[PDB]
């Protein structure tokens, strides 16, 4: 607990942290019920509401686009406007990086915003708020409840999506979201430079305004059950900077705190 | 219904500029409008956006801290000011509007409403 607190002041940042160990139930936890802007964590949860509403075969189905879909970060939407991106093909651009047009137009399939959070309170997640697209979704001011969650929101949500208990997903569905995160390209310098190696890592990472910088996982002990956990945090000003070392040393103490 | 932008053209580095955009044929008063520039050779990208009730504005990060997008419901019309011109601000300015929130404020797709344009050149 003191450790947490201590990482904080280092960092001059605020901690979010929420970990479970599905094969124990044994709980780590620092603010885990406070609001920060989720970022492109969303991304999972978004995927697991088109996992829900789509099955293997009519994920195949081709998405056309034009630039006018485009957004501020289109690293891989930019290269297929001629001739469009399956919704796979999306999920994999979203999930693994970070791609926002992808995330637009998975959102579009599924209903918009307004659809998701309907998707979210459905499976029991009453604190995540989504209602913007991206990028505006990342803006978002202290005291305000649009586009946040919690960290044990976000950890109830993933692990409701990603595992078998308390599965949401057919196990085939599973293994692609899971096969996607455990394939992100983005967060090398945040939970996955904090836990041992030898452990599998399934994420997706976030970073907004105020310095919000977070992180959700799914980590596999090399045998036995997995620890689903999210790491989020900010800052006090509008225009502060992020360290994936925050997010990383967080990680470190939970793991202590696990075993 | 159309929407025709004023107040662009020969300015020089580090003046300012006030663009104005008229609206006619119906009002654009509970409509989400919005700012987008094409230069040539260069791909067309969002400058601002501002919602009918609360008016949150959203500016594009190669803009912000510069510009300024205000709004006046009487006259039917929508402005934007902007301080410290670059020549990297040289585009034709755009007028964009929606009547509600369809997609990303920095989609194009998004509106459903759009300018013939003004010349801005610095």
């Amino acid at each position: 607990k003191d450790d947490f607190a201590k990482l904080e002041e280092q960092f001059d940042a605020k901690l979010g942290i929420f970990a479970l160990d599905t094969g124990t139930n044994r709980t780590v936890a620092y603010r885990p019920d406070e609001r920060f802007a989720f970022a492109s964590t969303i991304k999972a949860l978004t995927v697991g509401v088109l996992l829900q509403q789509k099955s293997i075969e009519d994920l195949n189905q081709r998405i056309t686009y034009t630039r006018d879909d485009l957004v501020n970060y289109n690293p891989i939407t930019e290269k297929h406007v001629d001739t469009g991106m399956t919704l796979k093909e999306l999920a994999d651009a979203s999930l693994r990086y970070s791609d926002n047009a992808a995330q637009n137009l998975i959102l579009k399939q599924i209903g918009g915003p307004e659809s998701l959070k309907k998707e979210l309170r459905k499976i029991g997640d009453e604190v995540t708020n989504p209602e913007r697209f991206e990028p505006e979704l990342n803006e978002v001011n202290p005291g305000e409840t649009q586009d946040t969650s919690t960290a044990r929101a976000l950890v109830t949500s993933l692990r409701a999506f990603a595992l078998e208990d308390p599965g949401k997903l057919p196990s085939e569905k599973r293994e692609l979201l899971i096969d996607w995160m455990k394939r992100n390209t983005t967060g090398d310098a945040l939970i996955r430079a904090g836990v041992p190696d030898g452990w599998e890592v399934a994420d997706k990472t976030g970073a907004a305004s105020y310095g919000t910088r977070n992180d959700i996982a799914i980590i596999w002990p090399p045998k036995g059950d997995p620890v689903v956990l999210a790491v989020l945090s900010s800052r006090d000003k509008k225009d502060a900077k992020y360290d994936d070392k925050l997010i990383a040393e967080a990680t470190k103490v939970v793991m202590k705190a696990l075993n | 219904v159309q929407l025709q932008e004023s107040g662009g053209g020969l300015v020089q580095a580090g003046g300012s500029l006030r663009l104005s955009c008229a609206a006619s044929g119906r009002t654009f008063s509970n409509d989400h409008m919005g700012w987008f520039r094409k230069a040539p050779g260069k791909e067309r990208e969002f400058v601002a956006a501002i919602t009918p009730g609360t008016e949150k504005t959203y500016y594009a990060d190669s803009v912000k801290g510069r510009f300024a997008f205000s709004r006046d419901n009487a006259k039917n019309t929508v402005y934007l000011q902007m301080n410290s011109l670059k020549p990297e601000d040289t585009a034709v300015y755009y007028c964009v509007a929606t009547p509600y929130y369809r997609g990303s404020y920095y989609a194009a797709s998004t509106y459903t409403y759009w300018g013939q344009g003004t010349q801005v050149t610095v």
